[PDB]
C-alpha cells in the first residue's frame, strides 16, 4: 500500500515473472531415458539437464540484474551472491514446476522428469529432499511476487563468506523482507503466520544447496567429461 | 570468472 513497497513488489515480480516461464505456460514433454529403473548415472539425461541448468543460470543472472541496487555493489560482491545463491534459485525455480499427481518436474523448455528420472539425471541422493521441498512449497500457494521475493532475499544476503561489503548487502535486504511481510499479509489477510513460514523454506533451501555442493563433488567422478563452463564458475 | 563477468558487465 505504500508508494515505495509497491514499486519494489512490482520491480521484483516482473523479474522472476520475466526470468521464469510457468507451468501452465510451457507444453510438457517426456523422454523415455531411464524412467523406471534408478541408475547412478542417466547420460543422456545429465546432457540435458546440465544443459538446462546452464540456460537457468544465465536467466538468474539477468534476474539479479533487475533487483533495484544489485548492479551498484561490486562486480565482486555480485560474483559472490550469485555463486552462494546459485543451487538455491534453480532449486526453488524446479521445485515451483512440481505436479504432484504424476510426482514429476518440469524444466524451463517444457521437459518434465519423474522421480526416478531426477535421480537419474544427477540429483541422487539430493532427490527426496528436493521433492519433499516441493511438496512444502505447493500448499504455501505462492504467486509470481512472493516466488521472486523469495528468490532476491535468498541471493542478497549479508552472511555470504568473502563479502567485501556485508553490511551494505544487509541494508540493501531489509526492504525486501519488509516488502513480502506487507504483500503477504495484504495479499493473505485472513492467514498472518504465512510471513515466517516462508522464511522457514529459505532455511531449508540453504540446507539443501548445502547438500548440493557435495553433490557437485561426487557428480564430477561420475561424469564423462569435465563440468559445463558456467556451472564449474558458479560451483567451484 | 569469466563468463561471469561478462554477464555482469551489462
Ligand atoms: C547440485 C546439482 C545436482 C548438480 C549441479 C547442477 C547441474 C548445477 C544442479 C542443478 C540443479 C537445478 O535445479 N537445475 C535447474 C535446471 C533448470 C531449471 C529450469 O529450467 O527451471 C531449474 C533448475 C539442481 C542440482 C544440481
Amino acid at each position: 500500500l505504500t508508494p515505495e513497497v509497491g514499486e519494489l513488489i512490482e520491480k521484483v515480480r516482473k523479474a522472476h515473472q520475466e526470468t521464469f516461464p510457468a507451468l501452465c505456460q510451457l507444453g510438457k514433454y517426456t523422454t523415455n531415458n531411464s524412467s523406471e529403473q534408478r541408475v547412478s548415472l542417466d547420460i543422456d539425461l545429465w546432457d540435458k539437464f546440465s544443459e538446462l541448468s546452464t540456460k537457468c543460470i544465465i536467466k538468474t543472472v539477468e534476474f539479479a540484474k533487475q533487483l533495484p541496487g544489485f548492479t551498484t555493489l561490486t562486480i565482486a560482491d555480485q560474483i559472490t551472491l550469485l555463486k552462494a545463491a546459485c543451487l538455491d534459485i534453480l532449486i526453488l525455480r524446479i521445485c515451483t514446476r512440481y505436479t504432484p499427481e504424476q510426482d514429476t518436474m518440469t524444466f524451463s523448455d517444457g521437459l518434465t522428469l519423474n522421480r526416478t528420472q531426477m535421480h537419474n539425471a544427477g540429483f541422487g541422493p539430493l532427490t527426496d529432499l528436493v521433492f519433499a521441498f516441493a511438496n512444502q512449497l505447493l500448499p504455501l500457494e505462492m504467486d509470481d511476487a512472493e516466488t521472486g521475493l523469495l528468490s532476491a532475499i535468498c541471493l542478497i544476503c549479508g552472511d555470504r563468506q568473502d563479502l567485501e561489503q556485508p553490511d551494505r548487502v544487509d541494508m540493501l535486504q531489509e526492504p525486501l523482507l519488509e516488502a513480502l511481510k506487507v504483500y503477504v499479509r495484504k495479499r493473505r489477510p485472513s492467514r498472518p503466520h504465512m510471513f515466517p513460514k516462508m522464511l522457514m523454506k529459505i532455511t531449508d533451501l540453504r540446507s539443501i544447496s548445502a547438500k548440493g555442493a557435495e553433490r557437485v563433488i561426487t557428480l564430477k567422478m561420475e561424469i564423462p567429461g569435465s563440468m559445463p563452463p558456467l556451472i564449474q564458475e558458479m560451483l567451484e | 570468472h569469466k563468463i561471469l563477468l561478462r554477464l555482469l558487465r551489462x
